[PDB]
């Protein structure tokens, strides 16, 4: 598994990051790390794929990055929408396909 | 080199299948001399048919070999031991041939070109 | 417009068995990978299964290799996941989405664009 | 036999991809005897130098056949989209008939060639 | 195409053993007219033969296959250091031709015969 | 009619070396797949290997994988089967058996018909 | 393993049915499971094979079937010479080829 | 007259990376296969590595095998050893040493012939 | 790793025999074991390979020997020099290649 924080708390204007850390085998090998909003009580929704591309209806607020074998998850411009479970992913092989990452709860 | 070939004609399909190379060995060899050129032409291309035929199934450079096509009991329902113990390839030969179309269409239909473009698929992940 | 509509959740005891299914629409549905992710009420997501395009590749994580089965029919647009032998770690919500791979004649898909509802399942 | 020869010539890339055995199919079979002879041959060797330049690769018996040969942007800058989707393949081969031969020679320089030897040293250990 | 064909003929076997290529390209390609003819189809048909005789082993589109014949010191006793660096191919053949038949028979006689129908076997399990 | 008699058990030292033979007789010895079970005194049956009715292919269990070499020669009508670094836990009784496997040119065979009588091997 | 009851009883002309409880990988992916019978002190005898088909010279008294991972034996009309050890096996597949369940003692 | 000088080893902060070089004179370099040796200060020998002579085939022991990165360049007569994430159990002098395989045209080289002086990494 | 006795004690003439206990899959398998020297404070040096071979430059009171899974290096006439760290090695296979004994101190 990814393992990632638990909660991060911000207020609204500022710019938070969530981390993601993983093993080498993982997140060092592949350049695939997508990012997941999973608002409370619905579907997830994909905010980040390929480390730093973004989907189409996503604001340039959500970003994301990579180093080594952690990755990142910028928000800026907190808003009260964006009080969700931030779920981390990553493309682990061929033997082993997804691994995702405990959730992260973000506080407004 | 012509030695055995076709001894095992009258012999069962399990003991002729241990003497293909003896029959595979011997399908490579003024207007008489057009004649002669004409056969061996003619051997040629048609054992690269039979070639082509094993390359675009999953059976290239292979005397034996086994595929994905599953055995239907519309074209024989006789069990392994009637087969390759009791009969002979020629009285085989003779009562599938009426399928033998059915079969290779299967071969190239399905199993060779999905696998191979599912080993295009594998070769990615 | 992409819709992925999940049914067949419910409640099954113990060692039974359950076939969810996934109806597609607003999409070409022959044309995406899909796959099925599974959450535990409490905890976080968890890849379950993924199978291609054209349904001939099926991968599963280790732990329900032999006991669930993933398969499509591309002219129904329906994503079927046939589960046996249900044990107590499998109750869950389960989102069948589309991504996972792509064809080799294609980029590369290594994430879930377009998730479904859920569909609750209770051992 | 000759159903669909050509068919998907004016198809995408990648769904003339999925009809090579009806194309692969058709590439085997007094003075104008002469004539038809020399037809006949010349076909023959040119399946047969296509089938060695399949070899000398990785690519024996095989229709689609992945190497181990980067793709250059110099040769062609179009995503997969614009090739398998957009494209068909007399356009694709118009655009990188200049390039071919390069391409070629990387497929029989060093990808095979080492591979090879490098199994040939595999199977030592 | 025809550079370098056997310029590595004087080399070392190990040496030449890096230029196969240039020597199997070079394999495939009135009553002058019925003399040419006649020599294209000799050569066809005489690579035919080659490639049928890698295939009834395990090399079918191998230009270096791995077998599991043992060496038999009665053919041979020199060390790997006198032939793939001190000799050359012509001299290799000139000292291996008369044991040439045996071990072509040896590999046709129970290693590819026997592989493949363990193969066969073990594709049943 | 069959009869498979068993030979060479005896006492042999931890870490000694032992050959068991089978010798066969009342069929076709070469048609035959045969086997290799052991029972310890008052434990079950155990396989121990499996060779083909060539003779071409060998299979062990994983605890004797290494140490213990199944060969048939069917000119003669014998099964050997030797026994290399034995251990206290290879203390059984042996019994070569016909079949746990066929030729692909033959119904499945995935049972032992025919068992011998026994040979008693104590480390 | 095979997981096996240790013991079965039963009394002349009843019915008794010894169970054979094995993982989804052996006795639920083939129907290869044969049961042997060994008198005390002789070799083993085949009396089942295919979960089904029976041997030559093996009364219908013996009767072998399978529901899901669990293959069971029937002995019907018991009898003196029916006392023995009931020995399970199972076609494991390719990496473990056969597994035996413990033995089980009859008991007339 | 073989000498082999090793160069790189110093000190690396935990989770840091190191490059060490090994140069080779008195011997054709491109017909070896070379190896990189590691023995931690108390303890002994511990083989990280192996490359073939042409520098295509790499093998490592399974502790570095997604960490280390060997590799050689037959014209410069150079071998490198890139070490990324660094841990403390990779404190120890590397030695580069020539042997380990060798082609299929050669006789069996299943030993270390000619050792280097070696490079003192400290995590 | 391959078992190997910590140190061996000798007197010069004499013949001393440092033994190496391995898997029957290293040394039980393959005839590729080889004897290394290391003086204290530099590098090692090859004395055996092979199990019996010889490099060039070393002398005959070096000799090695297989037995089944253990191998031994005998060295006759002690001298002064031979104080040194002896390291046994064995090639285990294809999956991993190399492993390496605990070194013996021999004091003369
Ligand atoms: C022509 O057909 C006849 C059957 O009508 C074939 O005869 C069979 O030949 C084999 C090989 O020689 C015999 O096997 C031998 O049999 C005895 C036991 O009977 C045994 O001493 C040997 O171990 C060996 O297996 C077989 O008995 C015989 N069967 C018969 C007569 O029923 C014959 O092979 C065919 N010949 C061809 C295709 O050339
Ligand atoms: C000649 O080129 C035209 C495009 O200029 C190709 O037309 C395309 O044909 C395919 C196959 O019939 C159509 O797919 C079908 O489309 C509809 C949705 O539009 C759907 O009902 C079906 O599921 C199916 O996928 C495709 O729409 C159509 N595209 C166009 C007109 O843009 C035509 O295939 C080419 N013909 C050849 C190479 O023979
Ligand atoms: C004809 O035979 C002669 C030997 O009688 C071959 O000469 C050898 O050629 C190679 C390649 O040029 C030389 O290797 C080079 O040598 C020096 C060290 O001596 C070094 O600077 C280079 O790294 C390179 O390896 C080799 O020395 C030379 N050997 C001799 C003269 O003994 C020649 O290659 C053959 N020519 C053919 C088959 O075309
Ligand atoms: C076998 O052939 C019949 C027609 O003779 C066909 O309808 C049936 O589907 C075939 N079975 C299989 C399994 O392909
Ligand atoms: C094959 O079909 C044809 C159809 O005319 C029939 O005459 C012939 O008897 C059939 N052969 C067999 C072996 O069924
Ligand atoms: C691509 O081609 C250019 C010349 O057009 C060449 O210089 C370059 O090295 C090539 N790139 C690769 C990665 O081979
Ligand atoms: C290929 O190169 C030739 C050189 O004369 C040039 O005329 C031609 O336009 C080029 N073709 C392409 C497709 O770049
Ligand atoms: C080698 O050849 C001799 C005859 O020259 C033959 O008797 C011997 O059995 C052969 N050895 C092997 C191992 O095949
Ligand atoms: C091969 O055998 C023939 C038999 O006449 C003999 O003349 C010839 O010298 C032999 N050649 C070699 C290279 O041994």
């Amino acid at each position: 598994a990814l393992t990632q924080p638990p909660s991060v708390s911000g207020s609204p204007g500022q710019s938070v990051t969530i981390s993601c850390t993983g093993t080498s085998s993982d997140i060092g090998s592949y350049n695939y790390v997508s990012w997941y909003q999973q608002h409370p009580g619905k579907a997830p929704k994909l905010m980040i794929y390929d480390v730093t591309q973004r989907p189409s209806g996503v604001s340039d607020r959500f970003s994301g990055s990579k180093s080594g074998n952690t990755a990142s998850l910028t928000i800026s411009g907190l808003q009260a929408d964006d009080e969700a479970d931030y779920y981390c992913s990553a493309y682990a092989g061929r033997q082993t396909f997804y691994i995702f990452g405990g959730g992260t709860r973000l506080t407004v | 080199v012509f030695l055995g070939f076709l001894g095992a004609a009258g012999s069962t399909m399990g003991a002729a299948s241990m003497t293909l190379t003896v029959q595979a060995r011997n399908l490579l060899s003024t207007v008489w001399g057009i004649k002669q050129l004409q056969a061996r032409v003619l051997a040629v291309e048609r054992y690269l048919r039979d070639q082509q035929l094993l390359g675009i199934w999953g059976c290239s450079g292979k005397l034996i070999c086994c595929t994905n096509v599953p055995w239907n009991s519309s074209w024989s329902n006789r069990n392994l031991s009637e087969i390759w113990d009791n009969m002979t390839w020629l009285q085989w030969d003779k009562e599938i041939s009426n399928y033998t179309q059915i079969i290779y269409g299967l071969l190239e239909e399905s199993q060779n070109q999905q696998e191979k473009n599912e080993q295009d698929l594998l070769a990615l992940d | 417009e992409v819709q992925l509509v999940e049914t067949g959740g419910g409640l099954v005891q113990p060692g039974g068995s359950l076939k969810l299914s996934c109806r597609a629409s607003g999409y070409t549905f022959s044309s995406f990978a899909m796959s099925w992710v599974r959450q535990a009420p409490g905890k976080g997501l968890e890849w379950v299964s993924l199978i291609n395009d054209r349904g001939g590749l099926t991968f599963y994580v280790d732990s329900v290799k032999g006991r669930f089965t993933i398969s499509r029919d591309n002219s129904k647009n329906t994503l079927s996941l046939q589960m046996h032998s249900l044990r107590d770690g499998d109750t869950a919500v389960y989102y069948c989405a589309t991504g996972g791979m792509s064809s080799a004649l294609q980029s590369s898909k290594y994430y879930f664009d377009f998730w479904g509802q859920g569909a609750l399942v209770t051992v």
